[PDB]
C-alpha cells in the first residue's frame, strides 16, 4: 500500500529553526496528491498547520510567515519528500508534528472541497519538545 | 470559523452495546462535509467514516453515521474490545477545517 | 420565495468509456480504409483537468482493434497446410562473397498436384532461420511441430494508413496542450475537439519510426521511475532519417498444389549475393544522444555517469531491431548505436537479415508465410522515440547503463494518445429562481 | 464561444449559450461496422433517455421552462448573489448531488397535480 | 402501488397513477446473445417511437391526460358517467370499443387538421 | 468379476507432423464404443 515515514524526536532550544522530513513510498505524482501537514498538542485537540496542493504550498491565518512547506518529485534513487521548517519558535510548540496525503484526482471522489480536505492516510508523527 | 461540539465528554459501555456520538456545528452545513476518525492511545489516527454516511475500504458495515441539518451522529452497534479510542467530528466545509473536541470511549 | 428551474445544456460532464469507430479519408489493405467514414478544436478557459497515460482505457482498445484487424485478411485465400514435408537442402553458391555463406539454402521436396495420385519434385530457396535440421541432410520447417503456417495474402498491402479514432454523439474528446507535459498530472490548457489526429499503425521494437515529434525538448516518460522493470519511453525534438535497403533481386516463382491452391516461393537470383543494410548518420546521432542525456541527467543528478549498452539476450524480436519495409520484415543487429559512456560525413551502417515465418503479436498457435517481393527494396524512415530500460545496481555508485528494449506493443501506442480524454457530457441541471408558473 | 465553451464561466454568464450544447446531442458486419451501429444505437438511446425524463414534468421543448416547486430551506441556504456569480456548474452539482432523487420524485407528482387539476376546470 | 397495480380497480381509480406506467416503457460480439439484446434495444425503440407518433399527429405531445373537441356519438355507448368510472374497468371497457377505435382514430386526425393557419397569413 | 471384457487395449498406426511419416500407437477404449469388422479388427 502506501506507506509514509517521518523523522524522530530532536530536542530544540528556544531562537533557532528546526525542519521536519516525511518520505513517501507508494505515491505516484505529488500533481495527483496533496500533502497536509496538521500537529496534534498533548492533552489538547487537534490543529491544521498547513498544507500543498497543485504545486501551490499555503498555510493557516495563525501560522502565517512563520512556517514553510516544501515538496519534490519523484528521483530514481530517492522517495519522494516532503519537508516542512519552522522559524522562530516560541516555548509553546511542544507537540506531536503528522504528515497526511490525500488523493485529488477525480472531481466526483467527495473528499475534498475546493482546496480543504480530509486525511485519507496518516503517518507516526514526530514528537518535539522546546524548552531552555 | 466554524466551531464543533462533540457529545458526550467520557462515556463507557460494554462488551455487545451500542455508542451514540453526536456533533453539532455551529452554522447549518447542508452538504454533508463532515467526517469521523478515530484514534488509538498511543498510535496513529485512523479515517472511519467520509461525507458524513459512506464507509472506507477496510471499515467493517456495524458503524453507521447520518446528518440531519447541524447534528451529525454516529452509531456503533455491536462493540468489541479493540473499538476502545478517541472519536473526531471534523468538518472541511470552510476555510480552514476545525477539528471536534475528543471522546473516549472505556469498558465497565 | 424560491423555486425550481430545470435547465438543459449545462457544461457538466463526467467520467466515463465508450466506443470509438474509425473515420479516414478517401490494391487493398490490412487495416479497412474504406469501411471508415470520410472525415473543429474549442479552446477552453478557467479548468483544469488531471490527466494520467498509465491508465487509459483507449489503448487496450486499440490493440485489441489492431488484434482484430490483422485476422480477417488473412482468413480468405490460401493456407500452406500440406507444406511440413521432408526437405532436402544443400549450400548455394553464385559469385557470392564472404559472410554470407550459410544464411540461404537450395531446398528440393516432393510435393502433391492437382491430381490426388500423383507428385511433382520441386525445388527452391529458403533462409537460415526458416529451416532446421533433423537427425545429405533433411530439413523442415521452424513452425511445424507448434503452428499450423499459412500463406499471407497476396492481395493486401502492409503501408500504414492514418486513422481517427472518433466519438459517437453524446460524448466529448478533451485534448491537453502543454508543450512540456509528462502525461500525468494537471493540466491548465485544456481544450475540445471532434477527434484526434492522424495515427500511424507502425509495428516496431526499440525503434520508433514514423511517429510524433515534440516541440520544445525531448521528453523522457517512465511510469514507476524507483523500480528496474517498468519501461523508459523518449520523444525526440528532430526527426533523426536512416535509410534502409535490400540489394537482392528475389524473383517469384508459382507452383500449383492443388485445385486453385497456388504457392509463390522464392527463383533464382539475378546479380551478387550482398547483405540487406540500413544507414544512419552519424553526426546527427552523437547530439541526439547528447540531447537525451541532458534530459536524462535531471532525474538521478549532476554527478552520475551514462553507459550506454546494447541488449543482454532473449527473444529475437526482443533484443534485435524489428520492422518493416516494402512488405518484407526485416531484424537489425543495431549493436553499434548503444554504445556510448558520457561523463559528467561518415555514416553507421547495420545489417538485417529477412526472416519469412513471422509470429506477430507474441502468439503461440497462428504462424504466417510472406511471399517474395520482386524488384529492389529501399525505403527511408524517421526515428522519433526510443524505448529504454535500466538494471538494477547495488545503489552505492554513480554508474547507471541503458539498454534498449520493447516487445509489448503497447508502449508502441501509448506515445501518441497520452494527452487525450474521453468524458460523458451531462446536459441536466436544477437552479434556485423567483419564478412562479403561468 | 462554440462547443462547451462557457464551461469555466459562472451560472449566470453560461445560462444563455444552452442551444450551443442542445444541438450536438443526436449527431458487411465488419469490425468498423458492429462499433458504428452499436454507437448510433447508444446515441440513440442517450437521447431518449432524456427526452422522456424532459416530457415527464412537462418541458417539452423548453431549455428554461418554470416549474412550481418551492425550494427547501435546507438544501441550499445560499442566495442569489453566491450561486449565478460565484459558483460554476462542474460545483453546483456536487453541491447538491444527495437531494437529485427528492427533487426529481417532486418534479412528478406535482405535474400530475396540475394535469389532473386541469380536468376539472373546462367541466364548467 | 406499483407498476401495473391499478389493474384490478375501476377506470376512475386507474386513471390517477398514469405517471407510474408513463415511466417504464423504455428502460459487445456477434454470438447468440449479443444480437438479442440489440434486437431487444431495438424492438423498445420502435414500440415506444410508434406510440409517440401518434399523439404527435392528434395535438397531444407531452399530455398524459389529452381532451379534444371531438362530439362523443351516442352509437358508440350507451352508459351514463357513473356505470363507466365506478363500475368497468380498463379491461372491459377496450372489448366494448374495438369496433369503433379506427372511427375514433380517424376523427381524431382531422382535428388537429381542422385548426390549422388558413389565409391569416395571406 | 463384473469388468471382465468392457475395456479394450487397442493400438493404431497415425500421421504425425510430418506428411510422409506414421507412427504406432496404443490407447484404452470402451467395448461401447469401437464395433468388430468380420487379435481382431475393431473400428
Ligand atoms: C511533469 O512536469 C511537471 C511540470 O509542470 C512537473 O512539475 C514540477 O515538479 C517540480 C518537482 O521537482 C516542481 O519543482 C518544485 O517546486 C516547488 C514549488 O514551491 C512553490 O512554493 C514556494 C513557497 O511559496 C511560499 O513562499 C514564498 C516565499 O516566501 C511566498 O512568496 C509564497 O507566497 C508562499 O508563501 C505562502 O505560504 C507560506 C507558508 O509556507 C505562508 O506563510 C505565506 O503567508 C504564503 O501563504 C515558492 O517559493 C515557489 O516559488 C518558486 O517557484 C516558482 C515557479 O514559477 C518561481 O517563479 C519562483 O521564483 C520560486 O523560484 C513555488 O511557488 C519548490 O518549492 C521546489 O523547490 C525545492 O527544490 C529546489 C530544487 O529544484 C530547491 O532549490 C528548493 O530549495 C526546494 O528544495 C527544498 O526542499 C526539498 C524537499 O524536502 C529538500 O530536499 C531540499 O534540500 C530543499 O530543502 C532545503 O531548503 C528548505 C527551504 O526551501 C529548508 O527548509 C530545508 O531545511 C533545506 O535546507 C521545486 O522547485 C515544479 O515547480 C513543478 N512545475 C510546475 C508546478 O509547473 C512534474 O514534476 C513532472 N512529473 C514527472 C513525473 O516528471
Ligand atoms: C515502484 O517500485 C517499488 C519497488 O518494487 C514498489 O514497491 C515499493 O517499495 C518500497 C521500498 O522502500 C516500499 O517502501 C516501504 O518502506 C518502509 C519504510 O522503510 C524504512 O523502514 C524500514 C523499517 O520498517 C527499514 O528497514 C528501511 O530501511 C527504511 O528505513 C518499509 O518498512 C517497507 O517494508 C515493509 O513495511 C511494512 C512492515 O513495516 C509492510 O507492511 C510492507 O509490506 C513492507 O514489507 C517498504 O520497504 C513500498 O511499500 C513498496 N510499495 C508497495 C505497494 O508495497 C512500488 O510499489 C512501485 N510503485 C508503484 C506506484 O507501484
Ligand atoms: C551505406 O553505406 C555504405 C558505405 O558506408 C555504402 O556502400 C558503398 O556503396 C557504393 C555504391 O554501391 C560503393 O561504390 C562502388 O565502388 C566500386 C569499386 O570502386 C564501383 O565499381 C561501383 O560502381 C561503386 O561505385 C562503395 O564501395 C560501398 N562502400 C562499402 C564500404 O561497401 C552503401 O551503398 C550505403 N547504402 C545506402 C542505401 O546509402
Ligand atoms: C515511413 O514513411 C515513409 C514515407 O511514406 C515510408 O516510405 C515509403 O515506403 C513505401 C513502402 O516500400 C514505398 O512504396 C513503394 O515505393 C517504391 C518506389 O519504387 C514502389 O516501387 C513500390 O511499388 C511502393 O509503392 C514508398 O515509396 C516510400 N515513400 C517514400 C517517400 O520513399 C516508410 O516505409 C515508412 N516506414 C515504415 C517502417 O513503414
Ligand atoms: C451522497 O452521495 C455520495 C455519492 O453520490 C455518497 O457517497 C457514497 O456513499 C456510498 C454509501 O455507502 C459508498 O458506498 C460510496 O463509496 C460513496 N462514494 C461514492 C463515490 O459513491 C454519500 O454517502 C451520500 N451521502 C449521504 C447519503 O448522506
Ligand atoms: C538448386 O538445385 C537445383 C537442383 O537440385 C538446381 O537446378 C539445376 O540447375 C542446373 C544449373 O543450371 C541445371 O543445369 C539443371 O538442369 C537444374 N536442374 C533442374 C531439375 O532444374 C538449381 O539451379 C539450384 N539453384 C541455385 C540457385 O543454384
Ligand atoms: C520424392 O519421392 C521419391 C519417390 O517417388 C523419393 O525417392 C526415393 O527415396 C527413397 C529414400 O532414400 C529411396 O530409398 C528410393 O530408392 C527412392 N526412389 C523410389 C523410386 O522410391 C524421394 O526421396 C522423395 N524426395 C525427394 C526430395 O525427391
Ligand atoms: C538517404 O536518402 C536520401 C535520398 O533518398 C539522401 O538525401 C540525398 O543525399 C544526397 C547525398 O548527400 C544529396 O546530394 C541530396 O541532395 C539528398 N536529397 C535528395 C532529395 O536527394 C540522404 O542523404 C540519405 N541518407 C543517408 C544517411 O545516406
Ligand atoms: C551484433 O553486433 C555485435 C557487435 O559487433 C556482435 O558481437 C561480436 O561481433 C564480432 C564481429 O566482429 C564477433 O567476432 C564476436 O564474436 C561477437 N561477440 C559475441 C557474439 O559475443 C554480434 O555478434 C552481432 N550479432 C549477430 C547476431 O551477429
Ligand atoms: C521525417 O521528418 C521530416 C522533417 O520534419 C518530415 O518532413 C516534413 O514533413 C511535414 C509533414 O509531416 C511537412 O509539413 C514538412 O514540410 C516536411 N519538411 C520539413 C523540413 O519539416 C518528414 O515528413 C518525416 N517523415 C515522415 C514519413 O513523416
Ligand atoms: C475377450 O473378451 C471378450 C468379451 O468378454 C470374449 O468374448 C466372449 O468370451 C466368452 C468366454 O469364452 C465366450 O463365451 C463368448 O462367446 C465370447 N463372445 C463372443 C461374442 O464371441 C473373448 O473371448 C475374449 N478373448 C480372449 C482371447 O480372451
Ligand atoms: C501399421 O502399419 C504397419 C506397416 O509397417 C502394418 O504392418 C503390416 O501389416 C500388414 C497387414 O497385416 C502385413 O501384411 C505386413 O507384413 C505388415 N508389415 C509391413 C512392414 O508392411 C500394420 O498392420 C499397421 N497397423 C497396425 C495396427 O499396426
Ligand atoms: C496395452 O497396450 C500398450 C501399448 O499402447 C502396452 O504397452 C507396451 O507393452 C509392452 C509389453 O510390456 C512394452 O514392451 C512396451 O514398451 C509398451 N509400450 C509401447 C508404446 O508399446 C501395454 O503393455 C498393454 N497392456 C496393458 C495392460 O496396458
Ligand atoms: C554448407 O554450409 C554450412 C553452413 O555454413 C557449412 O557448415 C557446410 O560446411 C557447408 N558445406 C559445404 C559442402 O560447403
Ligand atoms: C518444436 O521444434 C523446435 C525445434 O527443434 C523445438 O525447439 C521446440 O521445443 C519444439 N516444440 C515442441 C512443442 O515440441
Ligand atoms: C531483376 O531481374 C530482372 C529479370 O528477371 C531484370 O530485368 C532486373 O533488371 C533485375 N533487377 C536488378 C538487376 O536490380
Ligand atoms: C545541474 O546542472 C544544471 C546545468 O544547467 C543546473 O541547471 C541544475 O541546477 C543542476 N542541478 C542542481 C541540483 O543544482
Ligand atoms: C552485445 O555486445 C557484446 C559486445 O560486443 C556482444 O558480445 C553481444 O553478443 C551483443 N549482444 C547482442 C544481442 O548482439
Ligand atoms: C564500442 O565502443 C568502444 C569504445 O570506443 C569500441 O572500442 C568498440 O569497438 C565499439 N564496438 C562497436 C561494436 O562499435
Ligand atoms: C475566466 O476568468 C476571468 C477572470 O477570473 C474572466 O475575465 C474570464 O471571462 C473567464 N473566462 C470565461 C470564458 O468566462
Ligand atoms: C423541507 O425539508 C423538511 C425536512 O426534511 C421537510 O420536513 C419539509 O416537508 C420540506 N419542505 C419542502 C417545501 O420541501
Ligand atoms: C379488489 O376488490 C376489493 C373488493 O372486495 C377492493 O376492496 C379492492 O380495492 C380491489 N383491489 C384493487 C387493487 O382495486
Amino acid at each position: 500500500q502506501i506507506h509514509l515515514v517521518q523523522s524522530g524526536t530532536e530536542v530544540k532550544k528556544p531562537g533557532s529553526s528546526v525542519t521536519v522530513s516525511c518520505k513517501a513510498y507508494g505515491v505516484n505524482t505529488f500533481g495527483l496528491y496533496a500533502v497536509n501537514w496538521v500537529r496534534q498538542a498533548p492533552g489538547q485537540s487537534l490543529e491544521y498547520i498547513g498544507q500543498i496542493w497543485r504545486w501551490k504550498s499555503s498555510a493557516s491565518h495563525h501560522f502565517r510567515g512563520r512556517v514553510l512547506i516544501s515538496a519534490v518529485d519523484l528521483t530514481g534513487s530517492s522517495p519522494p519528500i516532503s519537508s516542512l521548517e519552522i522559524k522562530n519558535l516560541t516555548s509553546d510548540d511542544t507537540a506531536v508534528y503528522f504528515c497526511t496525503t490525500t488523493s485529488t484526482y477525480d472531481r466526483w471522489s467527495g473528499l475534498h472541497h475546493d482546496g480543504v480536505m480530509a486525511f485519507s492516510s496518516w503517518g507516526q508523527g514526530t514528537l518535539i519538545s522546546v524548552s531552555a | 470559523d466554524i466551531q464543533m461540539t462533540q457529545s458526550p465528554s467520557t462515556l463507557s459501555a460494554s462488551t455487545g452495546d451500542t455508542v451514540r456520538i453526536s456533533c453539532r456545528a455551529s452554522q447549518s452545513i447542508t452538504g454533508n462535509w463532515v467526517a469521523w476518525y478515530q484514534q488509538r492511545p498511543g498510535k496513529a489516527p485512523r479515517l472511519l467514516i467520509y461525507r458524513g454516511a459512506a464507509l472506507l475500504g477496510g471499515v467493517p458495515s456495524r458503524f453507521r453515521g447520518s446528518a440531519a441539518g447541524t447534528d451529525f451522529t454516529l452509531t456503533i452497534g455491536n462493540l468489541q474490545a479493540e473499538d476502545f479510542g478517541t472519536f473526531y467530528c471534523q468538518q472541511y466545509d470552510t476555510y480552514p477545517g476545525t477539528f471536534g473536541q475528543g471522546t473516549k470511549v472505556e469498558v465497565k | 420565495n424560491l423555486w425550481v428551474t430545470v435547465y438543459y445544456g449545462v457544461p457538466v460532464w463526467k467520467d466515463a468509456e465508450t466506443t470509438l469507430f474509425c473515420a479516414s479519408d478517401a490494391k487493398h489493405n490490412v487495416w479497412a480504409t474504406h469501411a471508415c467514414v470520410p472525415t473543429q478544436e474549442i479552446h477552453l478557459e478557467n479548468v483544469t483537468e488531471e490527466f494520467n497515460m498509465w491508465k487509459n482505457n483507449m489503448v487496450e482498445q486499440m490493440h485489441t482493434d489492431i488484434i482484430s484487424l490483422w485476422d480477417q485478411s488473412l482468413k480468405p485465400c490460401v493456407k500452406l497446410t500440406p507444406l511440413c514435408v521432408t526437405l532436402q537442402c544443400t549450400n548455394v553458391t553464385n559469385n557470392i562473397t564472404d559472410d554470407m555463406r550459410g544464411e540461404l539454402k537450395n531446398c528440393s521436396f516432393n510435393m502433391t498436384t492437382e491430381l490426388r495420385d500423383k507428385k511433382q519434385k520441386v525445388y527452391s530457396l529458403f533462409y537460415r532461420l526458416d529451416v532446421v535440421q533433423i537427425n545429405n541432410k533433411e530439413y523442415r520447417l521452424i513452425n511445424c511441430n507448434t503452428s499450423a503456417i499459412t500463406q499471407a495474402c497476396p492481395k493486401v498491402s502492409f503501408e500504414p494508413i492514418p486513422i481517427h479514432y472518433c466519438a459517437p454523439a453524446g460524448f466529448a474528446i478533451l485534448k491537453c496542450k502543454d508543450k512540456k507535459f509528462n502525461g500525468t498530472g494537471p493540466c491548465p490548457s485544456v481544450s475540445t475537439v471532434q477527434c484526434t489526429h492522424g495515427i500511424k499503425p507502425v509495428v516496431s521494437t526499440q525503434l520508433l519510426l514514423n511517429g510524433s515529434l515534440a516541440e520544445e525538448e525531448v521528453m523522457i516518460r517512465s511510469e514507476n521511475i524507483t523500480n528496474n522493470a517498468k519501461n523508459i519511453l523518449v520523444q525526440f525534438n528532430t526527426p533523426v532519417q536512416i535509410n534502409c535497403t535490400r540489394p537482392n533481386n528475389n524473383t517469384r516463382k508459382s507452383i500449383r498444389i492443388g485445385p486453385g491452391q497456388a504457392f509463390y516461393a522464392t527463383g533464382d537470383i539475378i546479380g551478387d549475393i550482398r547483405q540487406a543494410h540500413c544507414n544512419v548518420s552519424k553526426a546527427t546521432w552523437n547530439e541526439t544522444l547528447g540531447k537525451v542525456v541532458k534530459q536524462l541527467r535531471k532525474h538521478f543528478g549532476n554527478n552520475t555517469i551514462i553507459r550506454f549498452a546494447n541488449s543482454s539476450g532473449g527473444d529475437l524480436e526482443v533484443t534485435t531491431h524489428s520492422f518493416n519495409c516494402g512488405g518484407e520484415f526485416f531484424y537489425c543487429n543495431t549493436s553499434g548505436l548503444f554504445n556510448s559512456t558520457w561523463i559528467s560525413n561518415d555514416s553507421i551502417t547495420l545489417p538485417c537479415r529477412i526472416k519469412q515465418i513471422i509470429n506477430m503479436w507474441q502468439r503461440i498457435g497462428q504462424a504466417m508465410y510472406a511471399p517474395p517481393i520482386q524488384g529492389v527494396i529501399r525505403c527511408v524512415s524517421n526515428i522519433t522515440g526510443l524505448i529504454l530500460t535500466r538494471d538494477g545496481g547495488s545503489t552505492n555508485s554513480t554508474t547507471e547503463t541503458f539498454r534498449p528494449g520493447g516487445g509489448d506493443m503497447r508502449d508502441n501506442w501509448r506515445s501518441e494518445l497520452y494527452k487525450y480524454k474521453v468524458v460523458k457530457i451531462e446536459p441536466l441541471g436544477v437552479a434556485p429562481t423567483r419564478c412562479k408558473r403561468r | 464561444l462554440g462547443f462547451l465553451g462557457a464551461a469555466g464561466s459562472t451560472m449566470g454568464a453560461a445560462s444563455m449559450t444552452l442551444t450551443v450544447q442542445a444541438r450536438n446531442l443526436l449527431s458487411k458486419l465488419t469490425v468498423w461496422g458492429i462499433k458504428q451501429l452499436q454507437a448510433r444505437v447508444l446515441a440513440v438511446e442517450r437521447y431518449l433517455r432524456d427526452q422522456q425524463l424532459l416530457g415527464i414534468w412537462g418541458c417539452s421543448g423548453k431549455l428554461i421552462c418554470c416549474t412550481n416547486v418551492p425550494w427547501n430551506s435546507s438544501w441550499s441556504n445560499r442566495n442569489l448573489s453566491e450561486i449565478w456569480d460565484n459558483m460554476t456548474w462542474l460545483q453546483w452539482d456536487k453541491e447538491i448531488s444527495n437531494y437529485t432523487q427528492i427533487i426529481y420524485g417532486l418534479l412528478e407528482e406535482s405535474q400530475n397535480q396540475q394535469e389532473k387539476n386541469e380536468q376539472d376546470l373546462l367541466a364548467l
